[PDB]
RNA sequence: GUGGCGGCGACGACCCAUUCGAACGUCUGCCCUAUCAACUUUCGAUGGUAGUCGCCGUGCCUACCAUGGUGACCACGGGUG
RNA sequence: AAACUGCGAAUGGCUCAUUAAAUCAGUUAUGGUUCCUUUGGUCGCUCGCUCCUUACUUGGAUAACUGUGGUAAUUCU
C-alpha cells in the first residue's frame, strides 16, 4: 500500500468530468451480441 | 475501506 | 513590382521598376537561390542569368530561406522571438525582388557593368597582406601597406596607412626573452 | 520540476510541515540518464560552481580489469543480464552502477596467449603461473565474460568495470539462474 | 541571508576600532586579506583615526596613491587592506615604522620600532603538509606558506621571518 | 605540391585506361605511408578510382580511419580476427596492403586524439600491435617488413657470420642514426610482447638483427677515446635494451630449437664483450 | 552463519579476495585477510571484531565511518530493528523562578555493528558522534559496559 | 523497385529533438504533430500551417507512449516508466498520477470514458475519466501483457501477453468475450475494421487474423529477427505497414504483393503516416527527424502542396 | 652575427592554502490550550541492501525486504493585536 | 566620435497580499560539501623512426565604414 502500491478508489476531484461520453458505433446492440457469440472457434 | 472495490451497475 | 539587381564583379547596384506583367512572369513560382535566365527582361539582357537573393512583399515583410509557402508565416527568430515572415516562393504579391547577376551576357546594361565601384580599404593583417600580394618570407609587409590619399577643402593633402598587427618587432623579442628568463630563474 | 529538498517530507513523530519558502535553486534535481546499449552518445551537463558533467545516453565499450591476472583492456559491451536493484533495467538494456553485463574476451585471450603462450578458449626467482579456474574457461569458450560495473555512467560519461571471478562469480551466476 | 552584504554597519564594525557613534550610518568594510575581518585593522582606520594623517576617505586615497604606505615591505594601495597582529607597517615620507600589537586593554597600538628591529616579524605556524615531489610546506597564521621548513619546527611553534627575502631565520619551539 | 599533383589524378574516371598506370599504382601505395593526413585521404581517394570489387565496400571504415576523432571508435568496429569479422574472409588478401600502410603511417604520426608527441609513440606502436594481433602468422608479415625496414642488411647471412660482420664493416664516419635505432628497439620491444604467439617463424630473423645492433654498439663503447663524450650515455642505453630483450628471448621459447650458429652469436655480440669486466659492474647493481 | 543474506554480493571492499596462487598455499587455508583499523581516543578494538567474518560498512571499526565530535553515554532500551537500537538519557532541567528541578529525558537511535553482542535491556553504553547514517540516526555504539 | 521516395528544403523548422525521438504522432484534424525525446524529456508540438513548433514542456520522466485525446492539441494523457501518468492540459501540466505497477502500453476506449492501463501486472487497470474514481479491476489470468487495442468499429478490447495469447475483453459488462491462441511474444498488436486484426511477434511475423476463423489468412515474415514495433492499415491501396528497428516493410493486404522497402540510417523507434497522403514520418536514433514523401502512394498533404510541383 | 644576456610594471591562467561567505548536521532552551488521549504507514511512517539524482552525507527518490517510530516526563491536534 | 571586447547589476533601498522548535538564541562539527575576489605558494625544456632546407609569431571570419532598398509602421529591416 506504500507509495500506492495498492490501488485506492478514492474519488479524484481534479479528474471529474475531464472528458465527456462521444460514441460513434456502427454496429447496432443486438448484431454486437451475435458478433461475440460467434468469436473464433466458439 | 479505501480498499473497498465499487460495483457498478449496468445501465 | 521592382527589381533591385546587384553585380558583384563591379559591385555596382540599380533599381528598375518594371510594369509589365508579361515580363515579370518568368519569375513568378520559383524559390529563391535560383539561377534563372533573364531573357524575357528585354533585349540589353540577352544570356544574362540572375540569382535571386531576396526581397519584401507589399507589407514590407522579407523573405527567409527555409519556410516554403506562398503567404506569411510567424517563425521563431534571433533568446528568439515570433517575428512573422514571407515565404520563399516567388509570387505576384512582392513589393521588390532581389537579384544578383552571375553570368555576364553579350551586351552591357547602361547602369551596372559600364562603370566600376572600387574596393575601399586594404588588408590589415600581415599574413593577408602578403597573401594579396604573394609576398615570401623575406619580402618586407611595410612596404607593401595599401596607403589612402585623403584631401578636403581648406585641409593640407595627407596621406594615412593602417597599422600592422602580428608584425615582428623587438619588442615582442624581448618579451620572449624575458619569458624564457623568468622560466630561467625559477628552475634555477 | 524535480526537487529533492526535505521539508516535503512528514517529521519523525509523523506530522506534516507547512511551506515558509518557494522551491530554491541549489536543491533542483536532473532527470535521469537511462544509458542504453549503443553508438556512443554522451551529454555535458553544466553543474553548481562552473563545473562539468558528462551524462552518457548511450555506450557501448569500456575497460575492463581483470584483477587476477592484472590485465585492464578496452573492450565492448554485448548485453545486461542481472540488476540487483530491479529487473526492469534488465529488460530495458539499461547500464547503471553495479550492474552485470556480458563483455567480448578477444583482448584478454590475445593477451593471456601472448604472454603465457598456452592455448585458450580452443575447440577439442618465481615462474609463471599459468592456471585458471574452470568457470573462467567455459566462459573464455563461450567467448563472453561476465563483469561488473563499478562507475556511474550517468556522471562521469564512461562505463568501467572488472571481470567478476570468485565467490562472487558463483553467487552471481546462482542468482542467473534462480531468475530463470 | 539572501546573498554576501557589502555594506558594513558602523554599529557592526570591531569594538577594538574606536569608531564613534554620530560620524555615519556606515564603517569600511575590509577587504578580504591575510587576516580575518574581525581581527584586523583596515589602512583607513589606522592612518585617519589612529595617526591623524587624514581627514577623510578622499584623503586617505589621495594618501595611499602615492606609493608611500608599505606592509611587510611591500606597497599597499588599497586603502581597505586588512592589516593584523605582527604585523610591520613602514612610512619612509615620516621615517617612521610601525608594529600591530594588542595592548593590555585589548586593542591595536600604535607602537614605534626601530628601523633595524623592521626587518623582520614573528609567525604562528598553523600548518605542516608534504606537497608534490615530497617537498614540505608550512603555512604560518598570516596565510604565508614556505618551502623547505626546518625538520623540527612542529604546529604552534614561532618562526622569524625577514620580510625583504622571507625566510626563516630562526624560531622558538612551543614549550 | 605534391597535393595539387594528386588531386588532378583522384578525378579520373577509368585509371586502368591511363598511361604508365603501373607505375602510377606503386607510386599511391608508397604513399600510403606518409606521416601527413592529408597526404594519406587524397592518395586514399586515388585508389578508390581503381573501384575494384574488394577494397571498395569497405571505403567508410577507411576513411575514419584518417579522421582524428573517429579512430579510436573506428578501431574496435573494424574488427579482423577470423572469429567475427567485419571484412570477409575473400576479401581479407586484398583489404589488407591497403590497411597496413595506412596504419604504419598513423603509427609514426597520430593514433587517437591526445596520442601526438614522442612521449606518446609507445602508445602509438601498442594500439595497432593490439588490432593486429588478430590476423594470421602470413598476414602480420607484411607489417613486420614494413616496421623492419631499415635494419633489412643486417638478416642476410648466418647468424654467427652476419655479427662478425657487422662489427668489421664499421665506420665512425656514418653509422644508423641513434635516436632511430632507439626507436627500433622500443618498437621490438612492443612487438616480442603482445603478438609473441604470431612470432615463431620470424624469429630467429630477429635473433640477427638484435645480435647485430647490440654487437656493433659495444665496439663504439670500446672506442670512446674517438667518439663525442654526449654520445656515450644513448649507447649505453641502446646496449642494455638490447641484452634484456635477449634476457625475455631465453626466458620464454623454452622448447624452441636454438642452432648452434645462434649460440655462437649470442656469445660474440653479448657475452664476450662484457664478460671479463664483469666484477667492476655488478657489485653496485645486477647488470643485464 | 552465512554472510550472503543480500540480493547483492556482500563484500569488504578494501580487500581483494581472487589473488591467485599455488595449490600448495590454496590447500593450507583459505582465512580472507581481515581489515580493521584503530579508533584512536582510548578506545580499543574488540577481538571478535577482529577475527570476525560479519560484513557491516557501517562498523565503527571494520567500516568505512569516522568518529569525531561529542562522546555520550546512555542507557539501552529498546533492541527491535536491524543494527540499530534505542536508547535513552535521563538529565534533570533547573527552573529559576520556583527554584527547583524537574525530571526530563531524551531518545536516541543509534547504530550498533553486529560486534557488541550479549547486549541487553539497561546496561550503559558509550557512543560517539559520526556522519548521518540515516534519517534519524547519528551516533554509533562505541563501547559496552554491563549493568 | 521503381518507386522512388524522395527524403527532406525544410518543411517545419527545427523539427529536430536534442538527441532522440521517442514518439512521433499526428492529431485527427491534423493541424498538430506532436513529438517527444530524450534529452530534458519534452513533448514538441508543431503547426501544420505555421511551420514553426507551437510550444516545447520538459516532463521529469521519459514517456513511453502518449495519446490526443482531444481531437485538437488540448488534452493529453503521458505514461511514464516511473510509474507516472501524467495529464496536461492547454495551459500545461495539469495532475499527475501513479499507477500500482509498471505500464507497458495503453488505450483509451471514448465511449464510457474509460482508459484502460496494460503492463507489468496480471490484471488490467481501469480508470474512468468523468468520475475521477479508478473502476473495477478485469483479470486476465495471464503473467504478463504486453499491448491493447480497442476497435473503433464496433468497440472491441483485446490485450496482448507474452505467453503469446490474445483475450478479447468486453467494454460493457466486463466479461471476456472470446480468448485466441497463436515461445514469441506479442510486439505489436492492431485492429483494423470490422473483421480484421493483425498480430506482431518479436521474432518478426506478421500474422493477419480474422475474428471468425482461428487460422490466419495471411502470414508475413521479416526476414531479420528482429521485433516489429508498429503496424499500420492504409485503406485506399489496402496496404499495411509494418515498420521494425532495421527496416519498414509496406505490402499489399491480399497474397502479400510487396510495395516498397524503405531502409534509413539509424533505427525508427516510431513511423507514422500522415492521413489520405504519400507523407511519413519517422522518428529515428538521430537528432533530426526523417521525412519522406511516396508520389505514387498518394497526394501531398494541403499545407505541403507546393511539394507537387518541386518534384 | 634570423649573435648571447637582461630591469620595472599591466592582463590572463591549472592546482594548494587563506579571506569573505553559503549549505547540511550535533547539543541546549520556547507562549496558551486535555471539553485535543493517542498518532504515524491518507501516495514513506521507522530500519536494512542495491541503485538514480544531487556540490556532498541522508527515504531526498526509486525497486526488493522486515514492522517498526513517538506518547500523561503531555506525543498528536488546535490556537496566539 | 562610432563600433568590438571585459566587469557589475544576487549588495543598499523601498512593498498592501506566509508562517510554533517550522523559524530563532547559544554552543558545537566539516575526517560528509561549494566557492568570484584579496593574500601567499606553484607555474623548462635529455633521448625516445614525424624525415630535406611558422617559433623572427600560425588560421578562418565578423561589426563600425561605403553603397542600393521595401512598408502607414519602430533605433523593425
Amino acid at each position: 500500500a506504500s507509495k500506492g502500491r495498492k490501488l485506492r478508489f478514492h474519488v479524484l476531484s481534479k479528474l471529474l468530468s475531464f472528458m465527456a461520453p462521444i460514441d460513434h458505433t456502427t454496429m447496432n446492440d443486438d448484431a454486437r451480441t451475435e458478433l461475440y457469440r460467434s468469436l473464433f472457434g466458439q | 475501506k479505501a480498499f473497498i472495490p465499487p460495483k457498478e451497475k449496468p445501465i | 513590382m521592382k527589381l533591385n539587381i546587384s553585380f558583384p564583379a563591379t559591385g555596382c547596384q540599380k533599381l528598375i521598376e518594371v510594369d509589365d506583367e508579361r515580363k515579370l512572369r518568368t519569375f513568378y513560382e520559383k524559390r529563391m537561390a535560383t539561377e534563372v535566365a533573364a531573357d524575357a527582361l528585354g533585349e540589353e539582357w540577352k544570356g544574362y542569368v540572375v540569382r535571386i537573393s531576396g526581397g519584401n512583399d507589399k507589407q514590407g515583410f522579407p523573405m527567409k530561406q527555409g519556410v516554403l509557402t506562398h503567404g506569411r508565416v510567424r517563425l521563431l527568430l534571433s533568446e528568439r522571438k515570433r517575428k512573422s515572415v514571407r515565404g520563399c516562393i516567388v509570387d505576384a504579391n512582392l513589393s521588390v525582388l532581389n537579384l544578383v547577376i552571375v553570368k555576364k551576357g553579350e551586351k552591357d546594361i547602361p547602369g551596372l557593368t559600364d562603370t566600376t565601384v572600387p574596393r575601399r580599404l586594404g588588408p590589415k593583417r600581415a599574413s593577408r597582406i602578403r597573401k594579396l600580394f604573394n609576398l615570401s618570407k623575406e619580402d618586407d609587409v611595410r612596404q607593401y601597406v595599401v596607403r589612402k590619399p585623403l584631401n578636403k577643402e581648406g585641409k593640407k593633402p595627407r596621406t594615412k596607412a593602417p597599422k600592422i598587427q602580428r608584425l615582428v618587432t623587438p619588442r615582442v623579442l624581448q618579451h620572449k626573452r624575458r619569458r624564457i628568463a623568468l622560466k630561467k630563474q625559477r628552475t634555477k | 520540476g524535480i526537487s529533492r529538498d526535505n521539508w516535503h517530507k512528514r517529521r519523525k513523530t509523523g506530522g506534516k510541515r507547512k511551506p515558509y519558502h518557494k522551491k530554491r535553486k541549489y536543491e533542483l534535481g536532473r532527470p535521469a540518464a537511462n544509458t542504453k546499449i549503443g553508438p556512443r552518445r554522451i551529454h555535458t551537463v553544466r553543474v553548481r560552481g562552473g563545473n562539468k558533467k558528462y551524462r552518457a545516453l548511450r555506450l557501448d565499450v569500456g575497460n575492463f580489469s581483470w584483477g587476477s591476472e592484472c590485465c585492464t583492456r578496452k573492450t565492448r559491451i554485448i548485453d545486461v543480464v542481472y540488476n540487483a536493484s530491479n529487473n526492469e533495467l534488465v529488460r530495458t538494456k539499461t547500464l547503471v552502477k553495479n550492474c552485470i553485463v556480458l563483455i567480448d574476451s578477444t583482448p584478454y585471450r590475445q593477451w593471456y596467449e601472448s604472454h603465457y603462450a598456452l592455448p585458450l578458449g580452443r575447440k577439442k626467482e618465481r615462474k609463471k603461473n599459468a592456471k585458471i579456474s574452470s568457470l573462467l574457461e567455459e566462459q573464455f569458450q563461450q567467448g563472453k565474460l561476465l563483469a561488473c560495473i563499478a562507475s556511474r555512467p550517468g556522471q562521469c560519461g564512461r562505463a568501467d568495470g572488472y571481470v567478476l571471478e570468485g565467490k562472487e562469480l558463483e553467487f552471481y551466476l546462482r542468482k542467473i539462474k534462480a531468475r530463470k | 541571508a539572501r546573498g554576501p552584504k557589502k555594506h558594513l554597519k558602523r554599529v557592526a564594525a570591531p569594538k577594538h576600532w574606536m569608531l564613534d557613534k554620530l560620524t555615519g550610518v556606515f564603517a569600511p568594510r575590509p577587504s578580504t586579506g591575510p587576516h580575518k575581518l574581525r581581527e584586523c585593522l583596515p589602512l583607513i582606520i589606522f592612518l585617519r583615526n589612529r595617526l591623524k594623517y587624514a581627514l577623510t576617505g578622499d584623503e586617505v586615497k589621495k594618501i595611499c596613491m602615492q606609493r608611500f604606505i608599505k606592509i611587510d615591505g611591500k606597497v599597499r594601495t588599497d586603502i581597505t587592506y586588512p592589516a593584523g597582529f605582527m604585523d610591520v607597517i613602514s612610512i619612509d615620507k615620516t621615517g617612521e615604522n610601525f608594529r600591530l600589537i594588542y595592548d593590555t586593554k585589548g586593542r591595536f597600538a600604535v607602537h614605534r620600532i626601530t628601523p633595524e628591529e623592521a626587518k623582520y616579524k614573528l609567525c604562528k605556524v598553523r600548518k605542516i603538509f608534504v606537497g608534490t615531489k615530497g617537498i614540505p610546506h608550512l603555512v604560518t597564521h598570516d596565510a604565508r606558506t614556505i618551502r623547505y621548513p626546518d625538520p623540527l619546527i612542529k604546529v604552534n611553534d614561532t618562526i622569524q621571518i625577514d620580510l625583504e627575502t622571507g625566510k626563516i631565520t630562526d624560531f622558538i619551539k612551543f614549550d | 605540391q605534391l597535393i595539387a599533383h594528386l588531386q588532378v589524378f583522384s578525378k579520373f574516371s577509368n585509371p586502368r585506361a591511363l598511361y604508365l598506370e603501373s607505375k602510377l599504382y606503386e607510386l599511391y601505395l608508397q604513399l600510403l605511408l606518409h606521416q601527413d593526413q592529408m597526404v594519406q585521404k587524397i592518395t586514399l581517394d586515388c585508389i578508390m578510382t581503381y573501384k575494384h570489387p574488394h577494397v571498395l565496400p569497405y571505403r567508410e571504415n577507411l576513411q575514419r580511419l584518417l579522421e582524428d576523432r573517429s579512430f579510436k571508435e573506428e578501431i574496435v568496429h573494424f574488427s579482423i580476427s577470423e572469429d567475427n569479422a567485419v571484412v570477409k574472409t575473400a576479401h581479407r588478401a586484398d583489404l589488407f596492403p591497403i590497411l597496413m600502410r595506412i596504419l604504419y603511417g598513423r603509427m609514426k604520426n597520430k593514433t587517437g586524439s591526445k596520442t601526438q608527441g614522442k612521449s606518446a609513440s609507445g602508445t602509438r606502436m601498442a594500439i595497432v600491435l593490439r588490432f593486429l594481433a588478430g590476423t594470421q602468422p602470413e598476414e602480420i608479415q607484411i607489417f613486420l617488413d614494413l616496421l623492419f625496414e631499415p635494419v633489412r642488411h643486417f638478416k642476410n647471412g648466418e647468424c654467427h657470420s652476419a655479427v662478425i660482420q657487422a662489427v668489421e664493416d664499421l665506420d665512425l664516419s656514418k653509422v644508423l642514426p641513434l635516436g632511430r635505432q632507439h626507436g627500433i628497439l622500443n618498437s621490438l620491444e612492443i612487438v616480442l610482447k603482445n603478438i609473441s604467439h604470431l612470432i615463431s617463424a620470424y624469429l630467429p630473423k630477429i635473433l640477427q638483427i638484435l645480435l647485430c645492433m647490440t654487437a656493433t654498439v659495444s665496439h663504439i663503447l670500446d672506442q670512446r677515446e674517438k667518439i663525442q663524450l654526449r654520445f656515450i650515455n644513448p649507447l649505453k642505453n641502446l646496449r642494455r635494451l638490447g641484452i634484456k630483450m635477449v634476457t625475455d628471448i631465453f626466458l620464454d621459447w623454452e622448447s624452441y630449437q636454438f642452432r648452434t650458429e645462434e649460440i655462437d652469436a649470442v656469445f660474440h655480440g653479448a657475452v664476450w664483450p662484457q664478460i671479463s669486466r664483469l666484477g667492476s659492474e655488478s657489485q653496485y647493481s645486477p647488470t643485464p | 552463519a552465512d554472510i550472503q543474506t543480500e540480493r547483492a554480493y556482500q563484500k569488504q571492499p578494501t580487500i581483494f579476495q581472487n589473488k591467485k596462487r599455488v595449490l600448495l598455499g590454496e590447500t593450507g587455508k583459505e582465512k580472507l585477510p581481515r581489515y580493521y583499523k584503530n579508533i584512536g581516543l582510548g578506545f580499543k578494538t574488540p577481538k571478535e571484531a577482529i577475527e570476525g567474518t560479519y560484513i557491516d560498512k557501517k562498523c565503527p571499526f571494520t567500516g568505512n565511518v569516522s568518529i569525531r565530535g561529542r562522546i555520550l553515554s546512555g542507557v539501552v532500551t529498546k533492541m527491535k530493528m536491524q543494527r540499530t537500537i534505542v536508547i535513552r538519557r535521563d538529565y534533570l532541567h533547573y527552573i529559576r523562578k520556583y527554584n527547583r528541578f524537574e525530571k526530563r529525558h531524551k531518545n536516541m537511535s543509534v547504530h550498533l555493528s553486529p560486534c557488541f553482542r550479549d547486549v541487553q535491556i539497561g546496561d550503559i553504553v558509550t557512543v560517539g558522534e559520526c556522519r548521518p547514517l540515516s534519517k534519524t540516526v547519528r551516533f554509533n555504539v562505541l563501547k559496552v559496559t554491563k549493568a | 523497385n521503381e518507386v522512388k521516395i524522395y527524403s527532406l528544403i525544410e518543411l517545419i523548422q527545427d523539427f529536430e529533438m536534442p538527441t532522440v525521438c521517442t514518439t512521433i504522432k499526428v492529431s485527427k484534424d491534423g493541424q498538430y504533430i506532436l513529438a517527444t525525446g530524450t534529452y530534458k524529456p519534452r513533448v514538441r508540438c508543431y503547426d501544420t500551417y505555421q511551420l514553426s513548433l507551437k510550444f516545447e514542456r520538459c516532463l521529469d520522466s521519459e514517456v513511453v507512449t502518449f495519446e490526443i485525446l482531444s481531437d485538437d492539441y488540448s488534452k493529453i494523457v503521458f505514461l511514464h516508466n516511473d510509474r507516472y501518468i501524467e495529464f496536461h492540459s492547454q495551459s500545461g501540466f495539469y495532475y499527475k498520477t501513479r499507477i500500482p505497477k509498471f505500464g507497458r502500453d495503453f488505450s483509451y476506449h471514448y465511449p464510457s470514458c474509460d482508459l484502460y492501463f496494460v503492463g507489468a501486472s496480471s490484471e488490467v487497470y481501469r480508470l474512468n475519466l468523468e468520475q475521477g474514481r479508478y473502476l473495477n479491476p478485469l483479470q486476465t489470468d495471464a503473467a504478463e501483457n504486453n499491448v491493447c487495442d480497442i476497435n473503433s468499429v464496433h468497440g472491441l478490447f483485446a490485450t496482448g501477453t507474452i505467453e503469446g495469447r490474445v483475450e478479447c475483453w468486453d467494454p460493457r459488462t466486463r466479461n471476456r468475450v472470446g480468448l485466441l491462441d497463436c515461445l514469441p511474444t506479442i510486439s505489436a498488436l492492431k485492429f483494423n475494421g470490422a473483421l480484421t486484426m493483425a498480430v506482431g511477434t518479436t521474432t518478426g511475423q506478421v500474422l493477419l487474423y480474422d475474428l471468425r476463423s482461428d487460422k490466419p489468412l495471411l502470414v508475413k515474415d521479416h526476414q531479420y529477427g528482429l521485433p516489429i514495433k508498429s503496424v499500420h492499415f492504409q485503406d485506399s491501396l489496402d496496404l499495411i505497414l509494418s515498420a521494425d528497428s532495421r527496416i519498414v516493410k509496406m505490402w499489399n493486404k491480399n497474397s502479400g504483393k510487396i510495395f516498397t522497402s524503405l531502409e534509413p540510417e539509424h533505427d525508427l523507434n516510431d513511423v507514422c503516416l500522415y492521413p489520405n497522403s504519400g507523407m511519413l514520418l519517422t522518428a529515428n536514433e538521430t537528432p533530426k527527424m526523417g521525412i519522406y514523401y511516396i508520389p505514387v502512394l498518394g497526394p501531398a498533404p494541403r499545407w505541403c502542396s507546393f511539394l507537387d510541383n518541386l518534384t
